[PDB]
């Protein structure tokens, strides 16, 4: 789910960027540290919209960085737990379906998945479908999917998915 | 510990606003379009083009005041601002559709006056053809 | 291995790594003749 | 298309002329005359498909007499031995010696090898226990030199029908076996070079289905 | 009267919708009138 | 089916 | 030990002065 | 509706005490069935002593 | 403003005043004096301090929670 | 032809048009990129898409403010691409003899009717669609207002997106001091206006001051009085707007994008009714006599169905859809990308204009957008460009069944009820008289979507 | 273990309480069970005809929770059981599985063909073996 | 009913709504699968909404 929220971040600034116009350089060091990375509490920063303020600048002893303060207006991808939300599907293996919920990517299990569907290794490319042939999962497909937990792992967020509710599927 | 069924996530979240998955286009269009030219700078993450690509795909309406003109009509009920963003992005078909996804809006939703809400964002919503 | 040509039909021999061409036609789809390892049919 | 080929569809119910027409689109026959040169994922093509002895005047527009899609059968209406409940029928097996309702199935199995990264790269080649590191336990010899097999080899179970590896910065292997476990014997081998110009090949793998106790057959209507 | 039974009148029960299809009353008479058939149309107005 |  | 005041950067301050290379 | 009837009484049991409760522990009904026998059991007749 | 502290610097602000800037200027920071083939970090930044010219702001922490900010500059240093 | 003229700024100006579009049959471009002929079943095999090379005739005039015009003549311009049907004019196998097509490996019996795309088989499914330049008037119990005044008009084949404007009519259940005695009122809502307006005041917006004038136009016949009490409730509302350009003024103070001068609203409100509204009757300025008429037709319809002499129109009626084939749905697909294309081109000369030198074409000319843009819906299914903010119509160019030769004819001729807003207000689902002759009404998929998809009789 | 689902068809003559199920899927399929001297002999046998044979066990436990491939076989030791240890032997006659939140148990019964047989006293199912 | 004769009435009333769809097209259920969901919808002295939820 998208947000907007008010985060702080300690940007770390080398002594050599100590030159005319150095907020500047922390200006645009803010955007690539905080920018593109997926925070395991927050969720992924997929991008950052205005800087609220510059905090001063303190120097670290002994090690000569100076830490800065600031910040940032920005908008997070964070999966809350047990939250029904839409998904492309990228991968159909025997396994289950992978779906693709914006920046991250959801993986389904072939329990949770409604026991009417049967996976079909001749039609190609691969689905999901059921023997009456009424919905059929195909490759990015837009589907609904319930997320029923959410772990983190190597500063990445990975979800699983299940379709058992009611209305999860095509729809 | 937390749970989007029962409303119950960390504290933070709360001060937060929802935004929909086509109006965060707009802003990614937006962080975009500086990038691109304003400054030169590195090329935008790959996080950043998924995301662009998620919210255009599944983006529901046009323009501003498309989008506008629905967030101003949930505004006026006492829906969650958690819901706000969920029930646009979902786009549910019924009432009961809703609930189904939507546990909360059962709590202090009638089934006559949110049909009466889903209809009003259908009119909204617009597909490319 | 020896391919055949999707438009002459004629035999032509394609090395490893080489441009799939024939050389009477330059047509792109070549296929292959059969296998000399028979197999056991029955009947039923 | 499909509520035509259907005789007498007025003394027939509405529900049963609509479930005739699903019925109708998945029943199995011959769909084209040019179905050995093509190549498609799923293709049933029946042995003996003939046309009916009762065909509407609408059938020859459609051109369902020249290409239908089941063979008829002298039915029985009755109860024997009870094995045979509301959904349910009675075959006879020595008919099914003869062809009765037999059957080809083709499966088309599609590979290219492309250069997506400068250092690593697909190539086509027998992946040899020795120069590949990594590697699935199955059956090579079908394999010929140049990584493909060859028309006319017998395929049963997990087993490699096309060599595929990938130099990652010692080779891993990555080839494509059998999505079931059927026996089927290769038909043909397509070679080709795909539109970006990389070496891409099609292969046909045939088998043979004798009609069994867990076959679905369905009438014209019902 | 039609009144709505089957799937539609379960889910109605089921769920406590405040408004559902049909919420027809049935008033039972007492006395002489619930006997005669002209006095009991003026109860009929005073209902309806 | 039972072949899958 | 000796914590009770801490050093800043001024930026006003950097806008002035040439790299030694 | 089935499976939200089944969700709704899936902790509904019969406990030690011929009671009717849920997960929570509260009491949905004192006896089973008003009665306290088996819907499997009973069979249908009727009493001749009323009529 | 307001600020109550000595307008003196004291011998420990001195110290880390130099030593954090011959840090920086070891790592490549510019410097706001003319150069004249001083070599030795310390000795950069040492002439920097008596020219007034280190960017460094001093911020005194007061034992009840507040904070000085004391440039370098404004600072009388002894030399 | 009909595509605006490219105009370039920054003394510099540069006019580019396109003068004439020359196709020519399938061809297969290797490396070596000689214009081989490329078989429908070499596709097939190949996995590679089953098109034809588009060419595009450009002229460019420039001048630079010297007195001296002169340009220069792009013969055949490599604009880009096109999917061919199978058995179309510009297939390769167009009125060949059955003995011919067993030599290309093609079955005579194959009717085609296809494309192929990256070598899979795909068919458009004929989408129908609310018909375009009709009136319909429709009862619904949930909107505000009784009577829906609902008429999408577009221009020709198309010329500009699609505008639709509902003449209303407020329901009688509201009440109020001045609302009840008037009691029900017309209010029609401008295409680019949030708000109602009163309908009156469009006519007067249009130049019709007087009032009787527009009761000339939407009461035709003045001996019967019910009609037009009906309509005297309306005039109360916009009788304080007497003068023409107040009514403009009017209609421009709720506009999308308001004016910050009071001139800019009557120019606005001008625009709006001569373009954006009623498309087809008119799209010059000189055709306000023409578009009134029609608008008193809409409120003469309406009138009809409120006083019940006239029946609502029936919203399964087929004569009210329209269904969209491979045709008419591709020609939508082809402005995406071309008018994307004069973007393209737009944006890279604004940087070679500003400096002064003259852009060659050839760079300017963008292949992938008119190939690729083409080729992505017809593959995935995703109707329309994926860059933009929308979503997509799936379903359409489904995987052709070739598992029978029946189920291959019945698939080109499916058809697929409308989707959305009409579709959920109809029962597309129901089986309608109308489709005696034109539908088949006992064909239809069995499970949640049944009735939704169809197939076209066969006569 | 879930099983590879199949069509079903009637058959009067087993049980209502008994399945058909094929040599194929119960072949898939395995039950553990723990040996105890009364039937030591049996699995010796069993474990002995390996996964080629239909009648084998896919795996062998050992009291220390190690499990043990049959497939290669390479010690005859290995091969050898003692008492308490755990042998997921295949699925034979007289087995107990569950299927289609009420479930009907039901008796394994081994025929030749693939489809599943039922007693109705079609659609494809999964049998859950406990 | 509720709001007119109370909780208690209800269950009554609900027993015989539902008795009377089931029994209109001729099925019958026993009685004590009846009462009980009337007695759980009731329990907490107000109407409940049966869960939507739905999981199992
Ligand atoms: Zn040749």
């Amino acid at each position: 789910m998208f947000y907007h929220i008010s985060l702080e971040h300690e940007i770390l600034l080398h002594p050599r960027y100590f030159g005319p116009n150095l907020l500047n350089t922390v200006k645009q060091k803010l955007f690539t540290e905080v920018e593109g990375t997926c925070t395991g509490k927050y969720g992924f920063v997929i991008a950052v919209t205005t800087i609220d303020n510059i905090g001063a600048g303190v120097i670290q002893p002994g090690r000569g960085f100076v830490l800065y303060p600031v910040k940032y207006k920005a908008i997070v991808f964070r999966p809350f737990k047990g939250e029904v939300v839409d998904a492309v599907v990228t991968q159909v293996n025997k396994v289950g379906l992978f779906t693709e919920i914006g920046p991250m990517s959801c993986f389904i299990s072939r329990h949770s998945i409604p026991s009417e569907m049967e996976f079909d290794p001749n039609s190609n490319p691969p689905c999901y479908k059921t023997m009456d042939e009424d919905i059929v999962i195909q490759q990015d497909d837009e589907i609904r999917l319930k997320i029923v937990g959410t772990r983190v792992d190597k500063n990445d967020i990975f979800a699983i998915g299940s379709l058992m509710d009611d209305y999860l599927g095509l729809v | 510990e937390e749970d989007a069924s029962q409303l119950i996530f960390p504290k933070e979240f709360e001060t937060a606003e929802t935004l929909l998955n086509s109006e965060v286009h707009m802003l990614l269009e937006h962080r975009k379009q500086q990038n691109e030219s304003a400054e030169d700078e590195q090329e935008l993450s790959e996080v950043f083009m998924k995301t662009l690509n998620y919210t255009a795909r599944f983006s529901r309406f046009k323009n501003r005041e498309t989008i506008a003109s629905v967030r101003s009509l949930l505004l006026q009920k006492k829906l969650h601002k958690f819901e706000l963003a969920c029930l646009a992005n979902l786009c549910p078909e019924t009432a009961e559709e809703s609930k189904a996804l939507i546990p909360s809006l059962e709590g202090r939703f009638e089934d006559e006056e949110l049909q009466q809400i889903l209809d009003d964002i259908q009119t909204k919503r617009s597909f490319q053809y | 291995m020896i391919y055949i040509c999707g438009e002459c039909h004629t035999e032509n021999e394609i090395k490893s790594r080489d441009p799939i061409r024939c050389r009477e036609c330059g047509y792109r789809i070549m296929y292959k003749k059969r296998t000399k390892r028979l197999v056991v049919f029955d009947a039923r | 298309v499909c509520a035509s080929i259907i005789p007498f569809p007025d003394h027939n119910q509405s529900p049963r002329n609509t479930y005739q027409s699903a019925m109708g689109k998945q029943a199995m026959g011959v769909y084209i005359t040019n179905f050995h040169v093509r190549m498609d994922t799923l293709a049933h093509v029946l042995y003996y498909p003939q046309k009916p002895l009762v065909t509407t005047r609408s059938m020859e527009y459609l051109r369902f007499r020249e290409l239908p899609a089941g063979i008829n059968s002298i039915v029985a209406i009755a109860s024997y031995t009870g094995y045979n409940q509301e959904d349910s029928v009675i075959m006879n097996r020595s008919a099914v010696d003869r062809g009765f309702f037999r059957s080809v199935f083709y499966r088309s199995y599609k590979e290219q090898e492309s250069k997506k990264g400068f250092d690593q790269e697909e190539v086509f080649e027998k992946p040899t226990r020795e120069t590949c590191q990594g590697m699935r336990h199955a059956i090579y010899d079908k394999l010929d030199d140049d990584g493909l097999i060859a028309p006319g080899v017998r395929v049963s179970g997990d087993d490699v029908i096309i060599g595929k590896t990938v130099t990652l910065p010692t080779k891993r292997d990555c080839s494509t076996f059998l999505r079931t476990s059927e026996t089927g014997i290769v038909d043909q081998v397509m070679v080709t070079l795909n539109q970006e110009g990389y070496k891409f090949c099609k292969i046909r793998v045939r088998s043979v289905r004798i009609p069994q106790i867990g076959d679905k057959f369905a009438s014209r209507h019902g | 009267k039609n009144v709505t039974l089957g799937v539609p009148r379960l889910k109605e029960l089921i769920n406590i919708s405040k408004k559902p299809k049909t919420p027809s009353l049935t008033v039972f008479l007492l006395g002489q009138s619930a006997r005669d058939a002209e006095r009991a149309k003026d109860i009929l107005c005073r209902l309806e | 089916k039972i072949h899958s | 030990g000796t914590g009770c005041f801490d050093l800043l950067l001024d930026a006003e301050k950097c806008k002035y002065g040439m790299e030694i290379p | 509706i089935q499976r939200r009837l089944i969700k709704s009484m899936e902790s509904v049991m019969v406990k030690y005490d011929a009671t009717v409760r849920n997960s929570i522990n509260q009491v949905v009904q004192l006896r089973y069935g008003e009665d306290g026998l088996a819907g499997e059991s009973v069979e249908f007749q009727n009493l001749a002593t009323l009529k | 403003q307001k600020r109550i502290t000595t307008p003196y610097m004291t011998k420990y602000e001195r110290a880390r005043v130099l030593g954090t800037r011959a840090l920086q200027i070891a790592m490549c920071a510019p410097v706001m004096v003319e150069l004249e083939g001083e070599t030795d970090p310390l000795l950069i930044a040492m002439k920097e301090l008596k020219a007034r010219k280190i960017p460094i702001i001093i911020r005194r922490y007061l034992p009840d929670g507040s904070y000085e900010d004391w440039g370098v500059d404004e600072l009388i240093i002894s030399d | 032809e009909d595509a605006p003229p490219i105009d370039l700024q920054a003394p510099p100006r540069y006019l580019l048009k396109f003068e004439q579009i020359y196709l020519s049959k399938p061809t297969h471009w290797e490396r070596d990129g000689a214009p081989s002929p490329m078989m429908p079943n070499e596709a097939r095999l190949r996995n590679l898409t089953y098109s034809a090379p588009l060419y595009v005739d450009i002229t460019k005039t420039v001048i630079k403010e010297g007195e001296e015009q002169l340009q220069t003549q792009h013969q055949k311009t490599f604009i880009g691409k096109i999917p061919i049907m199978l058995r179309s004019t510009y297939c390769l196998l167009n009125g060949l003899t059955d003995r011919d097509l067993c030599e290309l490996n093609e079955c005579p019996l194959d009717p085609g009717g296809y494309f192929i795309i990256n070598g899979s088989e795909k068919v458009l499914i004929a989408q129908e669609k609310m018909a375009t330049n009709t009136v319909y008037v429709f009862a619904k119990k949930d909107s505000k207002y009784a009577y829906t005044g609902e008429c999408r008009s577009c221009l020709e084949n198309s010329s500009r997106p699609t505008s639709t404007i509902w003449v209303s009519m407020l329901a009688r259940g509201g009440q109020g001091a001045k609302k009840s005695a008037i009691g029900q009122r017309i209010v029609a809502t401008l295409p680019y206006i949030k708000q109602e307006v009163p309908i009156i005041i469009v006519f007067r917006a249009l130049g019709f001051v007087s009032d009787r004038d527009i009761l000339e136009h939407i009461i035709y016949d003045f001996e019967d009085p019910e009609m037009m009490e009906m309509v005297k409730p309306s005039l109360d509302e916009a009788f304080v707007i007497q003068e023409q350009n107040v009514a403009l003024n009017f209609i421009g103070s709720r506009g999308a994008k308001p004016g910050v001068t009071k001139e800019k609203r009557i120019k606005y409100a001008k625009e709006v009714l001569q373009k954006e509204m009623l498309p087809h009757v008119g799209v010059s300025d000189f055709c306000e006599t023409k578009k009134a008429y029609f608008l008193g037709y809409m409120v003469h319809r309406l009138l009809l169905a409120a006083l019940g002499r006239r029946e609502l129109d029936d919203r399964d009626h087929y004569g009210n859809k329209r269904l969209d084939l491979a045709g008419p749905l591709l020609a939508f697909l082809f402005r995406g990308m071309f008018k994307n294309l004069l973007k393209e081109v737009r944006i890279y000369a604004q940087k070679f204009i500003d400096r002064g030198k003259d852009f060659n074409l050839e760079l300017a000319i963008k292949t992938r957008i008119i190939s690729d843009g083409l080729k992505y819906s017809l593959a995935t299914g995703n109707w329309g460009d994926q860059k933009k903010a929308h979503q997509a119509r799936a379903g359409v160019s489904q995987v052709l069944n070739r598992l029978t030769f029946a189920s291959t004819l019945s698939h080109l001729r499916r058809l697929n009820s409308p989707i959305g807003r009409d579709g959920k207000l109809a029962k597309p689902r129901q089986l309608h008289n109308t489709l005696w002759g034109m539908v088949c009404p006992a064909e239809t998929p069995e499970g949640h979507a049944v009735g939704l998809v169809k197939n076209l009789a066969l006569m | 273990d879930f099983s590879a689902r199949t069509v079903i068809t009637p058959d009067p003559n087993l049980s209502i309480d008994q399945v058909g199920v094929p040599r194929s899927i119960a072949a898939n399929m395995t039950f553990a069970e723990i040996v105890t001297p009364f039937n030591i002999d049996r699995l010796q046998e069993l474990v002995r005809r390996g996964n080629s044979q239909y009648p084998g066990a896919k795996y062998i436990i050992r009291d220390n929770g190690d499990r043990i491939d049959l497939r290669f076989h390479p010690k005859p030791s290995d091969l050898h059981l003692q008492t308490g240890y755990k042998v997921e032997r295949h699925m034979c006659d007289g087995d107990i599985v569950i299927f289609n939140m009420s479930m009907m148990g039901h008796r394994v019964r081994i025929l030749p063909w693939s489809t599943f047989r039922l007693n109705l006293s079609g659609d494809e199912m999964n049998l859950h073996l406990p | 009913i509720f709001t007119v004769l109370g909780i208690e009435a209800v269950r009554k009333a609900l027993e015989r709504e539902l008795y009377h769809v089931i029994s209109f097209d001729g099925s019958y259920v026993n009685y004590r699968h009846l009462a009980l969901l009337c007695d759980t919808m009731t329990c907490r002295g107000h109407l409940m909404a049966i869960t939507r939820h739905g999981v199992n």
